[PDB]
């Protein structure tokens, strides 16, 4: 209630409890403390509220998402808390947008990516390897060439086509990989 | 045609102004109420010649809590600022017995940008006087100079974030830095 640490709040955010935020607003704005500070955020891998708010969605539905965000852009750090990358060497470079694309959410990487989320930050984890390089699933270290590998053509549309901010297709990835090239590099014989 | 993201990350000691830089090359606007203490998670659209970069910002502190997450920033870099405080000659000495050796071992093999910050307090009296209370002088530029020979630095050049002085060439000096893949 009053006194908000990093345990009690990833309890919150996990839930999908809106209204234990209420109390979000005075005590940040009382002590001039931010969503990024490393008290916030998981000593493990860097992790902020936002990717652990969105790998926990119930039907794929997370009502604390809009109020997080709002709290954000009051608190001041905005475009800080919007793509906060992980650290660890095992999920290096994830953005709260990959999470968002990978799990076939339309709504939330729109309502993202509009208000400064950044769509070519590489993805470039030893998670996010070939598997001939020790990792499990390499779909072009970018969200674009995540979002063309996951088989999800309306996000791919609206991601080179919308106001706000579009990921030109033309970009290549660290291992200098495109959009065709990461889509060849997860294609199969198999037929479907 | 389509930008290229280049990284760039800047350590220096503290108090030195590192981020003060960052955020008046990033808004061309010296903050002079708040400063953070880092400045992260920025892109910043560079051009040098028929080339367009997006240049990512990477800044580490020591103050507190961050020493320890300074090694986490090392890995997959492309470029460094090892900036130093040219109205402090004791930003010098540590120059390069602990910055060097590690930013060697985490990050070999990456172009060095050694630079110096806040070229106008060189001649402020009060800074000048106060090194002179205890018999030293200002950084000389031939203290830049055997700074970039000792260590081998790409290029060095003096900065002060009050008076908007050689910031886009500075860092269009990085950038052309990072172009060449070793």
């Amino acid at each position: 209630l009053k006194v908000f640490n990093r345990p009690i709040l990833f309890d919150i955010v996990s839930r999908g409890s809106t209204a234990d935020l209420d109390g979000l607003l005075p005590f940040l704005l009382t002590h001039k403390k931010r969503l990024t500070d490393e008290e916030f955020r998981e000593p493990s891998t860097g992790k902020t509220c936002l990717p652990k708010a969105l790998l926990n969605l119930s039907n794929g539905r997370n009502d604390t998402i809009p109020v997080l965000l709002d709290i954000a852009e009051r608190t001041g750090n905005m475009r800080e808390f919007i793509n906060s990358p992980f650290r660890d060497i095992y999920y290096r470079g994830q953005t709260a947008l990959h999470i968002a694309i990978e799990r076939r959410c339309k709504h939330y990487v729109e309502l993202l990516v509009a208000q400064g989320a950044d769509v070519h930050a590489q993805a470039r984890g030893r998670f996010f390897q070939p598997k001939d390089e020790g990792g499990y699933f390499y779909f072009g270290e970018l969200p674009l060439s995540l979002a063309a590998c996951t088989n999800q053509p309306h996000i791919v549309n609206y991601l080179t086509e919308n106001p706000h901010k579009k990921a030109d297709m033309r970009r290549q990835d660290s291992r200098g990989n495109t959009v065709l090239h990461a889509l060849v590099a997860i294609a199969d014989n198999t037929r479907e | 045609m389509a930008a290229i993201r280049k990284k760039l990350v800047i350590v220096g000691d503290g108090a030195c102004g590192k981020t003060c830089l960052l955020i008046v090359f990033s808004k061309d606007q010296f903050p002079e109420v708040y400063v953070p203490t880092v400045f992260e998670n920025y892109v910043a659209d560079i051009e040098v010649d028929g080339k367009q970069v997006e240049l990512a910002l990477w800044d580490t502190a020591g103050q507190e809590d961050y020493d320890r997450l300074r090694p986490l920033s090392y890995p997959d870099t492309d470029v460094i600022l090892m900036c130093f405080s040219i109205d402090s000659p004791d930003s010098l000495e540590n120059i390069p017995e602990k910055w060097t050796p590690e930013v060697k071992h985490f990050c070999p093999n990456v172009p060095i940008i050694l630079v110096g910050n806040k070229k106008d307090l060189r001649n402020d009296e009060h800074t000048r006087r106060e090194l002179a209370k205890m018999k030293q002088e200002p950084v000389k530029p031939e203290e830049g100079r055997d700074m970039a020979n000792r260590i081998g630095a790409f290029g060095y050049m003096e900065c002060s974030a009050k008076t908007k002085d050689g910031v886009r060439e500075v860092f269009e000096m990085a950038t052309r830095a990072a172009l060449q893949a070793r």
